[PDB]
């Protein structure tokens, strides 16, 4: 059977008995930087199994009225294991990621989720012509919620779900790498994202490489059951990570 | 040998007959993120068709290979306000909506540029218009970042020794020129989800990576007894283009020249009901 | 010098010309190239990707996201219509803003076949059959399932495979069709009808939803680059 | 140092043109709009395991 | 080899002598729809004549290979009426009688097009004419069907990013340009005996197949203190022509630009009697 | 550049000239050709067809 | 990539010209008004059975 | 064979590992006047890097291969003062600061010259401006040292029989011309630490070696009823350049066109203290 | 004559063009060439020469020459800072007017590694050790020797060899950096600290001085020729 | 008498141009900005005795 998948990174393993195929970025597997493309001169560090392993972020609840959530990376993993320390102590960084989303429900539930990774997901403010801090869009591992109605507070991003906070049609996000979690036939989605940027390496504290979004296209529904919500969990694992430019931490 | 001698039609349709088997091309699963590769030959009987259509006009090179206006401004030959006798424009491609949207369909671009300048002049209205003036001449100055900037029409900075410049006389063909790929990075970035300072503070968005310089224009020495107004239009035409990571086209109307801010918009228009087709 | 004569068109500025011009930064050293993942060499590659179609434009959608879901019920009058729409990818409101319609709106002519994929997002225990038919151009659209079934159609059975495709063949009198379609270049209609009805066991929701995806086949093509009318401005941006 | 290449024309209905470069910078050359290679796999089939259209998508 | 090296006179006359036989070339039967192929040699004695005349100038390529005006319109640089400061012409070849008749001798045509524009300007009369204006500039915009249409001289649509355009300055040679065969069908149709709707209703005639687009013209930025009027003339010159199904030339004068309507006309002029020859 | 001199007739528009001009729709794909019956390549072919002559022009 | 061909002249009284194409689109070429082939049969003899001028048209 | 068929990237970085030996590349002695040739590979571990950067744009040919203005002056078509109707400029490169500093980075130079002239005209203000004048024409005269010098606009010296001259009409492209290496010595001298007389007396400095001649400009025959003022700008562009003995760039502002005189200037700007880095 | 058409850009004057023009002194005989010593073929050769860096810009230098000397004392509080500066070769006041900064100020982009050479100009009997460290870009510059030593650094021992070099490696996210550096293209900091302290025997001065030299490595390069802002005039010189 | 030579371009991404001289004076030719030879030894190592970087500068 091709409906069972197993992933082993470092000292962690992920097993799924109910899953679809695996999507690999734009057809490119993560890899180390080549000699003829590098620009920095000093030897890079390659923490191997210490940084390349699965790290489970906090879990969320899926209710009948949920609208969606998003996470920004690597700020989400900024304070996780040795990966966060190595980020803090280095000036330049580079790594691909493997994203796994878990969501399981009985055969009597119905719903559809869209899992998509949006590189360079620049967002606009609620009040046009008014700046926001770096807290309305990323505060560590916590998830940020979309809104059904138009956002009105000037201190946070425009959370209109149908526009996805980017001024584009929400239905056109299919262009980016993505997968669907349909409770009829699926419980997890796996995406392998290579390193995408305009430069060989970049600082991970100043730049958000990509954004992860989960949107329920078909609202959850059920009848006459004791289960009131369906938790969702997200797991991420850096791949082929290498850092350069040791400075004082922070 | 003083010479060096240096087309891909769309797929054809194959004949298909009646079928009855366990193979089911029609059924698939979109949950995999995979777009189905079925063809009409796989779900109905079809004749053999030789197709000569080609996708030549849909290439990115041709799609972006059209000159489009990016900026216009007016300056007077003579006036009391010093700042009103010359133009100073920071180079950016976000000013005009059509070209902005065309470029914003891709995340990263790498191309050469071809710049064309169209200049026109007109005499301002007044109570006394009778005068005789010879043909006017204009100077276009390009100042890379960090260079000196003129503060008036007759400033010393207009004596370019290293800054490229073009002198143009009215009545001739529009000025034209070529620019190579001049980005510090490996490709231009239409979007930048990040900050300027390392502590996640300061400027945010694509405004941080805009350091292309300035352009200045003036009348060389024309100073009419009566005011004369001139307008300049700048046209960009990418060449040898390469693109990466396509993204959905924008839906909401633009509102700022250096921000993504927008107002929520409906997905599309409505109709009477789900069955209305008239 | 060499005798010469200027022909008409000299000193003109044509926005779609191809001529050599001097370089103002001679001997400039460009940055070395890097192979960023996800290179695109033709807009058709984008056009062949699926996108959700907002079919439920019922003029009373207080919630925008409701536009993407086609309602379905348990005890449906036999042989009822599920939805109907015009096949105008570049002009109809349904396909206007999709990932495909956006690309077509930059062109004037189009040709080739299209793919419509439907996915059932109900319960795992629910079952049913649906008839999806494409009616070529005619004087009247179909009003009943008997009329609809005469044209090209496929019977969709809901099971382990949650999605089915409906290739809309390219049937036309001309090699190309106008994006701004008219009566002369009409393309037909697409409709869906109940084939058997939806049946659910006890303890399940009484309603479900369906979603539609639109994309182009490998024989699709476009022509005559033009400016899109969806975007406009009244004053210079600042 | 003159290049000779064919020019766009019909399907089945001297279709040659000559080009010479006058400037020392490659950026001054004319647009190379004669390339027609394309590959939609990167966006249409980004899956790891190859799937056959004829066989069922799952199991 | 850097070179590639790449005429049919009319028939001659053969000598014929006296004849007396059962063969009768003169008698035939027009009821068959067959045009007789007899020659003067078949009905009288003739000498041998070598003929060098050629039909080179009678080919369709040369017959239709002449530039002919198809439209003219006037627009003012400044005026109170917004609609009077620019032109908007739906492309069609039925406006001018000479070219219309020349084209209408064939049912189907397939050719490339060469378009030339002639623009002239003049100063409108008035009580005060003394003014000084630099050379004017003009913009020609082509909008394929379905594209945005400007509503005023200074509309945003004039910032063409995909629509081809030409900028021209007075005093130079007329603008010229080439257009390929841009019909959705396999050939242009001068006539269309059919309707628009499938139930035989709606528009009738060749008006149904006219979807070639529009052309717009304006002064780039010229705005004189006193009005100035300009006129533009459009010339079409088919190239690489092919024709099918010839039809008789028209006899009645044209009366509508999008219809075949006419008034009955006599077959030809009269004379005193059937024997009058003076 | 290369020295040159313009001769009389430059910048004139002759309605029967044969010159190359730029194409404003580069890389445009034309519709495939089809052999419609009844092609005409010379007006003389039309001229050689019979036609009824109105000889009886008797003014009445 | 230069074509050399004869130019129109008299009957019995260096009659060569050179042409080069500068643009990549065949629509930009000059008119090909040097073709002089013609066949009036399609309009003058559209009958099915061939008729000989010498023999009677009917019987 | 009618053809003759006629790149140096910066150094790469080699991989280096841990080291412990008596060799000490880091320590050296600047007292020898020798600049250390160490590389980052010699003091820390480094990866292998292939570098494609080139120093093409830093060559002297490109650095000095840009046209720069060297002089401008105004002259009127008609006026009471005879000396005000024409220009007389002794050739020298010390007039304009940017080009002066660019050239003064080397002691000796040897190059060909390319001279371009930009001329513009304007009508002077007055109580009555209505007039009609045809296009103006200008003459540029070059007089090697010792030749006759005109004393008025209509002097006989303007009939050049050996002195090169250029006649230019307004509305055309700017005049351009080439000059070879015309120094009596083997190379131009930007500096000359010496005197004119053998007893160390007289003129001092680079003024002694400036004997390049003069340039004269006038209106050929234009004499308007009302005054008209014209301005000329001269641009120099060295070609085929060679330089010797580089010297530090100047720090103090220039104050004289034929002397090195200056005012003492601080070495550089100040900061709060030796540790301030913010 | 030969038919021709003028393209856009004709009759324009571009200051960086390369065209042939007539010679106004035909058959002029130039003076024979002579090989003067010290030919320069590239400004980088000049850029690779050392020059004294005025580090002591203490805003109270009544004597200008004092700017070139870094003070040092005998009984220094343990682990004290000697000096600190920003690594902006083309913008910082320290490197602005040096032989290298002057060259960079004629360009817009620069890349490559740099060399800093320090020479001890104290007594022959004096001794000491110093720590010189380079800190890549970050949110905060180092404040103590413990913070400084984490980055690239070298321990300098004063002996018979009076000078030591500190190669500043090229560590950047982009292939090039702007001469008019900003927060995006920051380069870091350089600082020096006491490692052991300076010890002197009886009968010697209680203070000493150090000098710094700046130069470019063999992988340095520049780009985008521009006009320098250090020189200006208000009226024509006479 | 036409020279063919390569034109400046990228590192690993018909790169030929033709030049002809029309005037009899070499001063009329275009700038020869295609030379990239350089040698910093004259200014960086003007010492008489060669010094090795690895060995001590003195003794
Ligand atoms: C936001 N977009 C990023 C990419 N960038 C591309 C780009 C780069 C350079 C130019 N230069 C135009 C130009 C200015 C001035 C001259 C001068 F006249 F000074 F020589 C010549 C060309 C344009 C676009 C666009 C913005
Ligand atoms: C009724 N006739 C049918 C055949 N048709 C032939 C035809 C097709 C296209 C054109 N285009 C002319 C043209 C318009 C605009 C431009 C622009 F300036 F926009 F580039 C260029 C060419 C002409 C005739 C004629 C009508
Ligand atoms: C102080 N600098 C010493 C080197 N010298 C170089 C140099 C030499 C000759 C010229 N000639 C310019 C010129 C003048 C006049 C004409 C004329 F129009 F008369 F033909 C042509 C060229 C320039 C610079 C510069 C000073
Ligand atoms: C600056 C280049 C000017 C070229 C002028 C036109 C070409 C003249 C030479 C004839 C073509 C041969 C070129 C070649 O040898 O490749
Ligand atoms: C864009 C083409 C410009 C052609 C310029 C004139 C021809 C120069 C080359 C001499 C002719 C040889 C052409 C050939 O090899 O076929
Ligand atoms: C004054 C020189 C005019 C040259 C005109 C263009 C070149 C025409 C000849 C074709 C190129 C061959 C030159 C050669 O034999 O080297």
């Amino acid at each position: 059977s091709d409906r069972v998948r197993s992933i082993t990174l470092g000292n962690s393993t992920i097993t799924t008995q109910e899953c679809a195929n695996v999507v690999v970025g734009y057809g490119r597997w993560p890899t180390y930087l080549r000699d003829d493309e590098a620009t920095a001169e000093d030897q890079p560090t390659q923490p191997d199994v210490a940084t390349c392993r699965f790290y489970t972020l906090d879990s969320i609840k899926w209710e009948k009225g949920s609208v969606g959530w998003w996470w920004k990376f690597p700020e989400a993993l900024s304070d996780m294991g040795l990966f966060g320390q190595n980020m803090q102590y280095h000036y330049l960084g580079r790594a691909g990621y493997t994203i796994h989303v878990q969501c399981n429900a009985s055969k009597f539930h119905q719903g559809c989720l869209l899992v998509v990774c949006v590189p360079e997901a620049e967002m606009g403010g609620a009040v046009v012509g008014q700046a926001f801090s770096a807290t309305a869009m990323a505060n560590g591992d916590k998830a940020y919620e979309f809104t059904s109605a138009t956002q009105s507070d000037q201190t946070k991003v425009q959370t209109a779900i149908h526009n996805a906070g980017m001024g584009v049609g929400v239905g056109n996000l299919t262009i980016y790498p993505h997968q669907w979690i349909n409770l009829r036939t699926n419980n997890s989605a796996t995406i392998v994202m290579p390193y995408i940027n305009s430069v060989p390496m970049d600082n991970m504290f100043r730049h958000y490489n990509f954004t992860l979004m989960v949107i329920p296209f078909v609202k959850l529904d059920y009848a006459d059951t004791a289960s009131t919500y369906v938790p969702i969990t997200v797991t991420v694992a850096p791949m082929c990570a290498e850092y350069n430019g040791l400075r004082l931490a922070q | 040998g003083d010479v060096e001698e240096a087309v891909v039609h769309v797929a054809d349709t194959m004949r298909s007959g009646p079928s009855n088997s366990a193979s089911v091309p029609a059924l698939t699963a979109v949950e995999t993120g995979h777009t189905s590769q079925v063809t009409p030959s796989d779900t109905m009987q079809t004749r053999h068709v030789k197709n000569y259509h080609s996708r030549s006009e849909s290439t990115v090179e041709n799609f972006l290979g059209r000159s489009a206006c990016v900026y216009m401004e007016e300056y007077k030959t003579t006036d009391n306000d010093v700042n009103k006798k010359f133009v100073a424009w920071p180079i950016n491609t976000k000013q005009m909506v059509q070209m902005r949207r065309k470029l914003e369909m891709f995340t990263y671009l790498r191309f050469d540029m071809e710049v064309t300048f169209v200049i026109t002049s007109r005499q301002d209205p007044g109570t006394t218009l009778a005068q005789d003036m010879p043909v006017l001449t204009h100077q276009i100055m390009y100042v890379p970042p960090g260079g000196p900037i003129p503060a008036k029409v007759d400033d010393y900075a207009w004596q370019t020794s290293t800054n490229p410049s073009i002198f143009w006389t009215e009545g001739n063909a529009p000025a034209r020129m070529s620019i190579p790929f001049i980005s510090i990075g490996n490709a231009y970035s239409n979007f930048y989800d990040g900050w300027s300072n390392f502590d996640q503070r300061g400027s945010y968005g694509y405004n941080t990576l805009n350091n292309l310089g300035h352009i200045y224009v003036r009348h060389v020495s024309g100073s009419s007894p009566h005011p004369i107004t001139s307008t300049i239009r700048v046209y960009f035409k990418p060449k040898h283009t390469r693109a990466w990571v396509p993204r959905p086209p924008r839906l909401c109307q633009y509102k700022k020249a250096f921000s993504v801010d927008f107002t929520p918009t409906p997905i599309t228009d409505t109709r009477k009901d789900i069955n209305t087709v008239t | 010098g060499l005798p010469t004569m200027n022909t008409p068109g000299s000193t003109q500025f044509l926005t779609s010309d191809d001529f050599q011009s001097p370089c103002a930064l001679p001997q400039f050293d460009v940055t070395p190239s890097m192979n960023i993942p996800g290179e695109v060499k033709n807009l058709m590659e984008i056009a062949e990707v699926d996108s959700v179609v907002p079919v439920n434009n019922v003029q009373d959608t207080t919630d925008q996201m409701e536009m993407f879901r086609i309602p379905v019920t348990i005890n449906a009058p036999l042989q009822q219509q599920v939805f109907g729409l015009r096949l105008q990818p570049g002009l109809d409101s349904v396909f206007k803003h999709t990932l495909l319609g956006e690309i077509l709106n930059y062109y004037a002519h189009w040709s080739g076949s299209m793919k419509l994929t439907f996915v059932f997002c109900g319960s795992a225990m629910a079952t049913g059959k649906f008839l999806i038919a494409y009616s070529p151009p005619g004087a009247n659209p179909p009003k009943t399932r008997k009329d609809a079934m005469l044209g090209t159609h496929i019977i969709w059975d809901i099971g382990l495979q949650s999605s089915c495709v409906l290739c809309v063949p390219w049937i036309s009198q001309t090699h190309y069709r106008l994006v701004q379609q008219d009566e002369y270049t009409s393309a037909g209609y697409v409709t869906c009808w109940y084939q058997t009805g939806m049946i659910v066991p006890p303890g399940t929701p009484n309603s479900s939803s369906i979603m539609c995806f639109a994309s182009a086949c490998n024989d699709f093509s476009v022509r005559m680059l033009r400016d899109t009318p969806f975007i406009s401005q009244d004053n210079k941006l600042q | 140092g003159a290049q000779v290449s064919t020019q766009k024309t019909g399907a089945h209905e001297i279709i040659h043109y000559t080009n010479i470069n006058y400037y020392k910078d490659a950026a001054s050359n004319s647009a190379n709009r004669q390339d027609f290679t394309q590959d939609p796999s990167k966006f249409t089939e980004p899956v790891k395991d190859v799937m056959i259209k004829s066989l069922p998508a799952l199991n």
